[PDB]
């Protein structure tokens, strides 16, 4: 029984303009087994109706998935991605940098 | 499509 | 009818080829299966087919084409043993229902019969009370059709003498009974 | 030319929190199509591409009832594993399985492949000829006896030389405008100041499909033995793919800098450079 | 590996009867299918596995029920003419792959049991013209008068049985074609040397095995009770 630990990547879907709606996604991939906790924040706070990809798989058997909302960046809004799996002793959080 | 064929383990 | 076959039945000498066809009409078929059943028995797998093309196993061909849907047997140097109903089904992946059978079609493997000697001869009760036999005749004679009860023909083997006769059984209740034209 | 038709299914036992969750995902080329998953009252096969949106009722009750067969089977296969390993009830397992047929550049049939794994490890294999499995260790023998004297082999080969080649034409042609028409990178150079003395420049490709693609950066039109970030390539959620690499370099020599960018939506590979 | 019961069934109009099926394979995928004379197999129900089951063409008539894996039992609920006909039981891996069929189950279903006949049996003993003619000595076995169609002729010479120089009918003659209620006649031939034929201590034998009634049956008539049994008829081996 392998145990793999998510990769994390935050990011808009289009790049950033402060004031134009866009879509904030969270990629998680690499892992095992399946289960896996997924959030997106808004300064801290746990954003409701985020969607996510149907569950797939790679060639080493890892899973990923594609977490994502709808949202309007500004200059001052930070946003990030929170991720808890079996392999992770306490939730990861990983924030947005528009340029990456 | 599927997979009409499933093994059995 | 989805699976079609030739109910015959087919006639084929013994020692020679026997070939057997089989359509269907949904080319959401994904595999096909002959079978052959015994008089009074249960059908027995021959052969199975999955892929386009031919699959070989003794005797035995099978020959699948999904573009044109049809599937086919070829028995190769038939023998009495192989005088039965062949069986055609189709898995139709589209309606899920198990496998579909088609109609079958009876083949019946004809012996040379090496001298041919027709002779009606006649046969008293082992208790007291008289039936006629048609025996001897050849592989190509057709035994034909109140009061007057005329069987099928079917063939014997003598193993020990190398032997196989065709006999064909007729009676009646009637005291005006010919026997020695009973078979006209 | 190589197309391909993959399917991924995922079944994960959760003992008595009822029967094992099963999720089955269908894949032409990088462009998801279908998907069955066994949380709901009635779980259908559903549509999750726009050019499958206009497929009847033939096709979604068909492919539901092979889903369901297949959700069922892997119960059955779950249990099998969990006796064969000697495991308790009350631990959740994981039985994957991923198969799928490739096209050439003629439209012909070009290799098939299919696995299986349990817990995240090969469990079973079938051989590049399809006619034969490679077993991992002494359970995956015994399910290699039973596939043998089942001709499982000839049964997936039929899969995957006929109906899944015939199908994978099908559905090509039904997405043609995504699958054939491809999207080129759209591309561009950002700067982002690090020190006093050097800056990242950072290579943007976007928006692009299918998923390969090559970015690299050339220091005087050569490599060089400089910091080169790359990132995993990602779903950009539209349909498309994002991927980004980076180079820091002294700031004032930018121009020195090159980024190459290779993808079969392209006509030619692009080169691009930093401007003010 | 598929165990169906029971082999033969006579049942009168009105009646229910549950035919049996289990399989040691522990697969998945049961069925019932029905075949009529010169006709293919026609499915009935099927059933996906434990806890299921689906109609197939055929359906109405008859229920089915999987509670285990080993087990399909169909069930006639009130039997009608029609359903005269044979049953055969499958096991499958898959639902489309290979159905491993069971025995069989002969059914036959009757206005009224006062239509049931066992066999009256005969043998008849080689024409002298055959002997000269051939050398060879032709026995005959006659079967008169049985209903329903639920028969096994065999041939035992010197109290064993044989199949070399046997021929037996493959259907039977029905003794009224008109009647959809006839009773039934079956002919077999032993075939020989007229040498076996003319040694005296010779003993040649027709049994013919009948499916009637069970004890539990319920017979109100003069005649006796046609039971399952063996009719037998012999000749010796004759000098001459």
């Amino acid at each position: 029984m392998i145990q793999r630990t998510p990769k994390i990547q935050v990011y808009s879907r289009h790049p950033a303009e402060n004031g134009k709606s866009n879509f904030l996604n969270c990629y998680v991939s690499g892992f095992h087994p399946s289960d896996i906790e997924v959030d997106l924040l808004k300064n801290g706070e746990r954003i409701e109706k985020v969607e996510h990809s149907d569950l797939s798989f790679s060639k080493d058997w890892s899973f990923y998935l594609l977490y994502y909302t709808e949202f309007t960046p500004t200059e001052k809004d930070e946003y990030a991605c929170r991720v808890n799996h079996v392999t992770l002793s306490q939730p990861k959080i990983v924030k947005w940098d528009r340029d990456m | 499509i599927l997979s009409p064929f499933l093994p059995l383990l | 009818k989805e699976v079609e076959q030739n109910s015959g039945p087919l006639s084929v000498p013994e020692g020679a080829i026997a070939s057997l066809n089989c359509t269907y009409s949904d080319r959401g078929s994904v595999s096909f299966f002959w079978y052959r059943q015994y008089s009074g028995k249960s059908p027995e797998l021959i052969m199975s087919i999955y892929l386009n093309g031919l699959k070989e196993d003794g005797r035995f061909t099978a020959q699948l084409n999904k573009a044109s849907q049809y599937v086919s047997l070829l028995i190769r140097d038939s023998q009495p043993s192989d005088s039965a109903t062949y069986l055609c089904a189709v898995g139709n992946h589209n309606t899920g229902n198990m496998l579909t059978f088609g109609g079958g079609t009876r083949l019946m493997v004809k012996p040379h019969i090496q001298n041919p000697d027709p002779a009606v001869y006649q046969l008293r009760d082992s208790k007291s009370s008289s039936v006629c036999l048609f025996t001897d005749f050849d592989s190509q004679t057709n035994v034909s059709q109140s009061d007057v009860y005329i069987t099928d023909k079917c063939v014997l083997d003598m193993r020990s003498m190398d032997f196989k006769s065709n006999s064909a059984v007729a009676w009646s209740n009637k005291s005006d009974f010919a026997c020695a034209n009973a078979f006209n | 030319g190589s197309h391909s038709l993959k399917y991924f299914h995922t079944s994960v036992s959760r003992p008595g929190r009822g029967e094992p969750r099963f999720i089955s995902v269908g894949y032409v080329d990088d462009t998801q199509f279908v998907r069955f998953d066994n949380d709901a009252a009635s779980p259908r096969m559903v549509p999750r591409a726009p050019w499958m949106e206009q497929e009847g009722s033939e096709y979604w009750d068909r492919e539901t009832r092979s889903a369901r067969d297949t959700a069922q089977i892997f119960r059955v296969n779950l249990r099998t594993l969990r006796g064969y390993y000697n495991q308790s009830e009350a631990g959740s397992h994981t039985l994957q399985w991923m198969h799928g047929c490739e096209l050439g550049p003629d439209g012909r049939f070009l290799r098939g492949y299919e696995q299986f794994a349990y817990d995240g490890k090969d469990y079973l294999t079938l051989n590049e000829d399809l006619r034969s499995w490679t077993a991992v260790d002494t359970a995956a023998q015994i399910s290699e006896q039973k596939s043998n004297d089942a001709s499982e082999a000839e049964h997936q080969r039929a899969y995957l030389e006929d109906t899944c080649v015939e199908w994978l034409h099908k559905y090509l042609e039904k997405g043609k405008e995504t699958l054939l028409h491809l999207e080129p990178p759209k591309t561009h150079v950002t700067h982002h100041p690090i020190s006093d003395h050097e800056a990242t420049l950072r290579c943007w490709a976007l928006g692009f499909y299918p998923a390969e693609i090559t970015l690299t950066w050339q220091q005087d039109g050569e490599g060089h033995t400089q910091d080169t970030e790359l990132v995993e390539t990602r779903p950009a959620g539209d349909g498309t793919f994002q991927k980004w690499a980076a180079v820091v370099v002294p700031s004032g020599e930018e121009q020195r800098y090159t980024c190459h960018v290779q993808h079969e939506g392209l006509p030619e590979p692009v080169t691009l450079r930093w401007k003010p | 590996g598929v165990t169906q019961t029971p082999k033969f069934q006579v049942l009168k109009t009105g009646q229910s009867m549950t035919l049996q099926c289990a399989q040691d394979m522990n697969y998945e995928y049961m069925s019932w299918y029905r075949q009529d004379p010169g006709m293919g197999l026609r499915l009935i129900h099927y059933s996906v596995s434990a806890g299921l089951t689906d109609q197939g063409e055929v359906p109405n008539g008859y229920n089915v029920s999987r509670s285990t894996t080993e087990d399909f039992p169909l069930r006639l609920l009130s039997a009608a003419p029609s359903q005269t006909s044979v049953y055969f039981c499958a096991s499958h891996r898959n639902r489309l792959t290979e159905a491993f069929f069971g025995q069989g189950t002969r059914l036959t279903v009757v206005e009224d049991l006062k239509n049931v006949f066992p066999p009256e049996v005969a043998v008849f003993e080689p024409s002298e013209a055959e002997i000269s003619h051939t050398q060879k000595a032709t026995l005959v076995c006659l079967a008169t008068g049985f209903y329903p169609d639920h028969v096994e002729l065999s041939w035992w010479v010197n109290g064993k049985e044989v199949h070399s120089g046997v021929c037996t009918d493959p259907q039977p003659l029905k003794e009224q074609p008109a009647l959809n209620d006839s009773r039934y006649a079956l002919s077999s031939r032993l075939r020989v040397s007229a040498t076996f034929w003319q040694d005296p201590r010779n003993h040649f034998r027709c049994q013919v095995q009948f499916y009637g009634l069970s004890e539990n049956d319920e017979w109100t008539q003069d005649r006796a009770k046609p039971v399952t049994q063996i009719v037998s008829a012999e000749a010796w081996g004759r000098a001459d």
